[PDB]
């Protein structure tokens, strides 16, 4: 039948197809616990005392605003600024060896520690004048899009920006805020975010890109679906623009048609 | 509030 609040083999598969087809992450039974505990507090929110119950108005109602908490509740967004550093100093060559508009997407943002880290590196290789460059970061989590777009964080999160880095473009917070920074609307100004899945057949992006950054997501998804996103990309890459895949990653195990240019560094060709 | 660093 049942227990206080408890989660049967049935509905964790349920649980399991669900976000798949949503999503494409592809959850294991040693997450079981993960699963319970992100998702019995979408049931308190609502008021169902039965997964069943809440699994199965999801499924009558699939326009249900339900759904996106469903998904924000599945996704781990883990990151960190600078992280995996070794990419930006390379993305700072190319872009500088390069003319027109350097156009660059993050496909993985979460809360925008990624696309910040880009923005810096750009502005500090290429300036800050319009039309030099300009960063476009999405993510299916809608909450850590909230959070990305204020630009707040935490200063001791920061451990790896220069001082110039934090007089350039942070300002500081104080009173209340200490201890907060936030990045400068100037900054902020050359970054787009939007929500994008990356199971879409077809992507709502402003490309061609020089670089795209799909850094530590595709771990999440099985080979059929790493290889059709691989795939998608490829139309979407500027002549010689690079793909950086997570720390995890091996792209050119896929699609050969990718070749390794530098530690998780891909170019076309 | 805010300000420069
Ligand atoms: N189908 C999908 N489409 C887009 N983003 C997805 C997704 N499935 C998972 N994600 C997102 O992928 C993010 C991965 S966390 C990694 C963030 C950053 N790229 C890094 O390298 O640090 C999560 O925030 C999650 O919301
Ligand atoms: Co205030």
């Amino acid at each position: 039948m049942t227990q206080r609040l408890a989660l049967s083999d049935a509905h964790f598969r349920r649980i399991c197809q669900l976000i798949y087809q949503r999503a494409g992450i592809v959850l294991a039974d040693h997450k079981r616990d993960m699963v319970y505990n992100r998702l019995v507090r979408r049931l308190r929110a609502l008021g169902l005392d039965d997964f069943g119950r809440y699994l199965s108005m999801l499924e009558a109602n699939q326009n249900s605003a339900e759904w996106q908490a469903f998904i924000n509740a599945l996704t781990t967004n883990l990151t960190a600024f600078f992280r995996e550093a070794h990419h930006f100093p390379i993305l700072a060559e190319h872009a500088r060896r390069r003319h027109g508009e350097y156009r660059v997407w993050s496909a993985a943002a979460s809360t925008g520690e990624e696309p910040y880290s880009i923005a810096i590196t750009l502005a500090d290789a290429l300036g800050m004048a319009p039309g030099r460059w300009k960063v476009f970061a999405s993510d299916i989590d809608t909450e850590v899009l909230e959070k990305a777009r204020s630009g707040i964080y935490r200063l001791s999160e920061l451990k790896t920006l220069s001082p110039q880095q934090l007089q350039r473009y942070f300002m500081r917070g104080t009173g209340p805020h200490e201890g907060l920074v936030r990045v400068r609307q100037e900054l902020a100004n050359y970054v787009e975010f939007s929500s994008v899945n990356l199971l879409e057949k077809q992507y709502n992006v402003p490309g061609p890109f020089d670089a795209i950054f799909c850094r530590n997501v595709m771990i999440y998804f099985d080979k059929t679906t790493q290889e059709d996103i691989l795939r998608r990309f490829v139309p979407l890459l500027k002549p010689d623009g690079l793909l950086f895949a997570g720390h995890s990653e091996n792209f050119s195990n896929l699609v050969r048609e990718f070749s390794l240019r530098g530690q998780t560094v891909y170019a076309l060709s | 509030n805010w300000e420069t660093f």
